[PDB]
């Protein structure tokens, strides 16, 4: 019922060999043409009652994907906390220096 | 038998004599001169480096050089050009209560609750300040000395007298007795031929250096006389007393002139000096504050409230040019 | 002005040499040629006493050089010209001095013909008997106490304090407590 | 083992920073179009 | 723009990751896993719109995937996430506001008091010249708390360009922070060492309390700024809920906590030496006294907005406090410098 | 000039009563405080009594207290001392002592030798 | 002896108060503008600023 994907997937496909074929996985061009594959994809739409999240498509828009973009880079953002065991000694280490030079002052103090 | 009413009888004598001679007082002539204005001195150095109350200063005649004795053991020679300490000397006792540059700037002297005149030599040909003599014969604490040259010297101790020494000796030359009181300070005339001295009677004295006798004795003050300073042209002198009270006394006249007193001023009078020509009166109080008297007027003609306690001890300097302030803060103050 | 800098410097740095000696030093006063001096040394603070010797008996000038001193040491005969009363005269003229207003005195005690108020007299709590004391003797010590105390008390206007005991270590706790309690007050918390 | 977030009471300026920079952060963003809250039509 | 920018990164890597009961879906907005059956996913809110509120989190529903009604297919409660923005924009505005002022008030009376000083001379002491450290560590702490307060944080657009710079700026905040609450340390190690012990006035080195408080300070610092350029190198550093922040306020409490136990043993001793003749009422006045001058007020109070109120109350009018206590209402300075009016 | 010379004073029956004027001159006596002092023969000066500026604040020694009155008229610059109920050991010479400090509360030196602001005495012969 | 001592004092020769005072106004008048404390001293001959 939703064969609707291929008529603006290779469409898409098509278009994009305009940019730099190792460029595709380039976050700042190509993301205009894909907004434009959006658009597309969610377009056609609206005629039986479909929705916005297609659980039909999404195997159809990787596969699209899959056609272009692969062999990539995923250029991930990590925030990771210490494994428990390095957090607690810096966090500790300089609780112990500061009671230490203070009790060094204070022996200082009488000398 | 009974010889005070004949000593009471000759008092009236000497009363009514300097009543007779009482046409008009200072104040009723000086009325012609302008009045000398608002006097504005401000502070133009403040000599740190004194750990404990500063008690006495004298300036150098060459009126840069000054020394500075405080109750922590040392005598600091500044030099009030540049604040810088020309020499530091070590006392053997830390209580001083008076110190003189002599005017050939040779010699120191100092004394204190010790009653001995130390001279420290300064001239000496290896380069280190070292006790050229010690002073001893007093029974009293040193209140005051001031050089007669590099060989005589007057002091003034508490025992009521005062001694003229010779230094290469250590011998007493003269012994001025008569006062009743603990001599608190002395001031040489400017032919250093005679000398006033103020003591805990109430009572200024003026011996003679050479003859050794009280040649005259004013009273007037109603405390203890704790500060005298010779006029500029050696016929008159002017005293603090602890009735909150200067007095300015004659010679030739032999009678109290002016009464410098006001009602606000209930603290006594520590250090006095004149200016060069006499006509300001600087006077240092036990409140911490400097007042300036006209001498002519008696009017306040300004203040000097630099100081964070009482001021000890007032000098100014040989041509006029400042005036130096010790006070028990541990700080000089040369105003200007 | 080259020599000059470098005779300051050098001298300043002595100075500074003694300033720690002499701020790391107590002076103390002993009231009962000219100056003698006695200096000991008690848990290693330096202690610098002095006693007047060959001086008149006209106190009033030269005692305002003790006015800096961490304390006054006053003793007292405590055991005829009534020289109690002399001493207790002498007490009141040193607490009430403006000079002396902010400088301690340790208070050192070494027949009702010159006290009448020893009869009514009554022996206070803050009295406590010595050991192998009678009752007399100990209220006439208390009597005598309690009389420099009311002198020590009847005046707002000062730092000061009195300690009164009736001989080293309680110098040199009396002088801690001096120190102690003019930090205090500098920094407003006393 | 320790709650979320700096708990002590000395960082509140960190707090507070965090706070204006996750409110006011990257500048010339949208807002609401849509009837989030109450609507079925709200993705 | 830049919100469907973001979208269309997110969309970048949600389809990047994944392609790698309830199953994975993309509601339009955040990427999600699978989850278990009868199991509630959640996600933290995102930062597109001005509207949402980044803090918040949003929730899915498992069963199919909670097929809301009237709709008739998967839905997400976004509610949480705008419902309070409004009041939370307005109290963080009124909370800066409130910080920039109290700063500013404190840089004005701390630099008259070090003016004051520094020029009369005449109370040149350890106790003054801690103070005038103090004072200093002050001025600086604050003006650098409001200049990364401002710049940082409220207006990104001068951290957009993700510099080193932040992170300086960051590193150089918390060492005088540091510095701060390490003075506050030794003023009451001074303090304690004068009243509790018998040391002399114008005695000790002084060199170990420049360095506690100046030197010290930086140790903690740089471990905690290699600590995050090691694992939690974030935007600018700005972030506040990872704990690397305890290795610049854990051995600030401690040095309160110092701080506190010299206070008591000093009250102890005030009261010890006013016993012998109320006492309660002087007592809680030296103790009022010495708690801005300690840093006493943080640390009491240990670990909801009243609470953070008076928290940012109290952090941002110490200074001031300390500066009109210790230097105005000072009887030494109150009498010089009315005897020296007189003048000019 | 100090003088404080005293009036009064003689040879009384034990028991009896008298009184000593102590005329004031050379200051102000209300800014004064004025003091009581005594030589009884072989012995050295004691202390008797004392009066403030105000008139108010008024201290004897033990012995005497009671028995004698210290008062003093600021208007004619005279200190008085009714003597009451004598006894052969108040035989001495009685001083009209003043300490120099104005306005101060401490008081120095008034029972002191080689001391001014004193006056020379009258016997009291009792 | 103390009788002495006034006996030597009434036996000078004393000048009148007015005389004196004259003689110290003279003093006063005829040294004041030899005194930089009467007149301040601008910033060419003051060696303390």
């Amino acid at each position: 019922m939703l064969e609707r994907l291929p008529l603006c997937g290779k469409a898409f496909a098509d278009m994009m060999g305009k940019v730099d074929v190792w460029k595709w996985c380039n976050l700042s061009e190509f993301i205009v043409y894909y907004e434009s594959f959006t658009n597309c994809t969610e377009m056609e739409a609206n005629v039986v009652g479909c929705y916005w999240p297609n659980p039909l498509a999404q195997g159809f828009i990787t596969g699209i994907h899959r056609q272009f973009f692969s062999n990539c880079t995923v250029d991930r953002v990590h925030l990771e906390d210490p494994p428990d065991e390095v957090l607690i000694p810096l966090i500790v280490i300089p609780v112990v220096l500061t009671v230490a030079m203070a009790g060094l002052v204070v022996w200082r103090s009488k000398r | 038998d009974q010889l005070r009413q004949e000593a009471e009888q000759l008092k009236n004598q000497i009363r009514d004599a300097r009543k007779a001679c009482a046409d008009a007082t200072l104040s009723q002539i000086t009325n012609n001169i302008d009045p000398v204005g608002r006097i504005q001195m401000r502070t133009r150095r403040t000599l740190r480096g004194h750990l404990a109350k500063i008690y006495a200063m004298h300036w150098g005649t060459d009126s840069r050089l000054l020394v500075s004795a405080s109750q922590d053991g040392k005598l600091i020679i500044w030099d009030s050009y540049t604040t810088n300490k020309v020499h530091a000397i070590p006392l053997r006792s830390s209580w001083v209560m008076t110190c003189a540059y002599a005017p050939s700037g040779n010699y120191v002297a100092c004394g204190g609750l010790d009653n001995i005149c130390s001279i420290y030599n300064l001239k000496t040909r290896e380069g280190n300040v070292r006790v050229s003599r010690e002073l001893a014969g007093h029974t009293g604490y040193l209140s005051c000395c001031r050089f007669l040259d590099d060989n005589q010297i007057v002091t003034s101790s508490g025992d009521t007298t005062c001694a003229l020494w010779d230094i290469e000796t250590g011998q007493q030359t003269t012994t001025f007795t008569g006062h009743t009181g603990d001599v608190m300070s002395l001031s040489l005339a400017p032919d250093t031929r005679l000398f006033v001295s103020g003591a805990c009677d109430a009572s200024a004295k003026l011996w003679d250096v050479r003859e050794g006798m009280c040649r005259q004795t004013f009273t007037g003050h109603e405390s203890d006389i704790n500060a005298i300073c010779f006029f500029p042209n050696g016929n008159a002198f002017a005293t603090g007393s602890d009735d909150a009270t200067c007095r300015l006394f004659d010679l030739r006249a032999d009678q109290e002139l002016m009464t410098y007193s006001h009602d606000n001023i209930i603290c006594g009078i520590t250090s006095v000096s004149f200016s060069k020509s006499g006509r300001l009166l600087l006077a240092g109080y036990d409140d911490f504050n400097c007042n300036v008297w006209d001498a002519l007027k008696a009017d306040r003609a300004g203040v000097l409230a630099g100081h964070d306690n009482r001021v000890s001890c007032l000098g100014v300097t040989d041509d006029g040019m400042a005036v130096a302030t010790g006070s028990w803060d541990s700080f000089l103050k040369i105003w200007n | 002005e080259k020599a000059q800098r470098e005779a300051n410097k050098k001298i300043e740095k002595q100075l500074q040499k003694d300033k720690q000696v002499y701020r790391a030093t107590h002076r103390l006063l002993l009231l009962g040629s000219g100056i003698f001096e006695t200096k000991f040394q008690v848990d290693k603070v330096n202690f610098h006493m002095f006693d007047v010797g060959a001086q008149r008996d006209e106190r009033r000038k030269w005692i305002q050089c003790f006015n800096d001193v961490t304390a006054i040491i006053f003793v007292v005969a405590s055991s005829q010209t009534n020289r109690l009363q002399a001493a207790l005269k002498l007490f009141d003229s040193i607490w009430n001095n403006k000079w002396l207003r902010d400088t301690s005195v340790i208070l050192f005690l070494n027949i009702e013909d010159y006290f009448p108020e020893f009869a009514r007299y009554t022996t206070p709590e803050d009295a406590t008997p010595e050991p192998g004391e009678d009752p007399r003797v100990t209220r006439a010590k208390y009597f005598i106490r309690d009389e420099f105390l009311r002198i020590s008390t009847a005046s707002g206007d000062g730092r000061h304090y009195c300690y009164p005991h009736f001989n080293i270590r309680r110098v040199f706790n009396d002088c801690r407590d001096i120190i102690q309690r003019m930090h205090l007050r500098q920094y407003e918390l006393l | 083992l320790l709650r979320v977030g700096c708990v002590l009471g000395t960082c509140q300026v960190q707090n507070l920073s965090h706070r204006l920079w996750q409110l006011m952060g990257p500048a010339g963003r949208q807002d609401s179009a849509p009837v989030d809250p109450s609507s079925p039509h709200s993705y | 723009g830049v919100t469907r920018n973001k979208i269309m990164t997110a969309q970048y890597e949600c389809y990047q990751k994944i392609m790698q009961y309830c199953n994975r879906t993309w509601d339009g907005w955040l990427c999600w896993n699978d989850v278990a059956a009868g199991t509630e996913s959640m996600q933290l809110c995102p930062d597109y719109f001005q509207d949402f509120d980044p803090s918040e989190k949003v929730t899915k529903i498992c069963d199919n995937w909670f097929r809301h009604p009237a709709s008739n297919r998967t839905w997400t409660n976004y509610t949480q996430c705008n419902v309070n923005t409004h009041e939370k924009v307005k109290t963080a505005l009124n909370l800066f506001y409130l910080t920039i002022i109290g700063h500013g008030l404190s840089i004005a009376s701390l630099l008259i008091s070090l003016g004051i000083f520094f020029y009369f001379k005449s109370l040149s002491c350890q106790r003054i010249t801690l103070h005038k450290n103090l004072f200093f560590s002050f001025v600086c702490n604050s003006v650098v708390t409001i200049i990364h307060l401002t710049a940082v944080a409220n207006n990104q657009a001068l951290v957009a360009t993700n510099p080193v710079s932040c992170k300086v700026s960051q590193f150089i905040h918390l060492y005088l922070m540091g510095c701060n609450y390490f003075w506050m340390l030794c003023e009451g190690i001074y303090l304690h060492t004068l009243i509790v012990v018998a040391v002399f006035a114008e005695k000790q080195h002084l060199m170990w309390y420049y360095f506690l408080g100046w030197g010290f300070p930086l140790i903690p610092a740089c471990i905690h700024a290699i600590a995050r350029s090691l694992y939690y190198n974030d935007n600018c550093w700005i972030s506040s809920d990872t704990h690397l922040l305890y290795i610049i306020h854990g051995p600030i409490c401690a040095a309160l906590l110092v701080n506190l136990f010299f206070l008591l043993n000093i009250v102890r001793v005030l009261i010890t030496k006013l016993k012998v003749t109320n006492l309660y009422m002087k007592a809680v006045r030296a103790t009022l006294i010495l708690v801005p001058l300690l840093g006493i007020e943080f640390v009491l109070i240990p670990w909801e907005e009243v609470y953070d109120y008076i928290m940012h109350i109290l952090m941002h009018f110490q200074g001031l406090l300390v500066s009109t206590i210790f230097c105005f209402f000072n009887g030494e300075v109150q009498a010089i410098l009315r005897r020296n009016w007189n003048q000019y | 000039q100090v003088q404080l010379q005293e009036s009064g004073g003689g040879l009384v029956q034990p028991g009896g009563s008298l009184r000593l004027s102590c005329a004031a001159s050379g200051f102000t006596f209300s800014n004064y405080k004025m003091n009581w002092v005594r030589q009884a023969p072989g012995k050295g000066l004691e202390w008797v009594s004392d009066i403030s500026q105000s008139g108010a604040s008024i201290s004897y020694t033990g012995s005497v207290k009671g028995r004698f009155t210290i008062s003093r008229d600021n208007a004619k610059n005279t200190l008085y001392l009714q003597m009451n109920s004598l006894k052969p050991e108040d035989t001495a010479v009685y001083y009209c002592a003043r300490c120099p400090a104005p306005f101060t509360r401490d008081c120095f030196d008034v029972t002191s030798t080689t001391y001014a602001y004193r006056g020379q005495g009258t016997q009291v012969t009792v | 002896k103390l009788v002495e001592q006034l006996k030597m004092e009434a036996n000078i020769d004393r000048i009148k108060v007015s005389k004196a005072a004259a003689d110290l106004m003279a003093y006063c008048e005829a040294h004041a503008k030899e005194d930089p404390l009467l007149t301040p001293v601008p910033a060419s001959e003051n060696p303390f600023r």
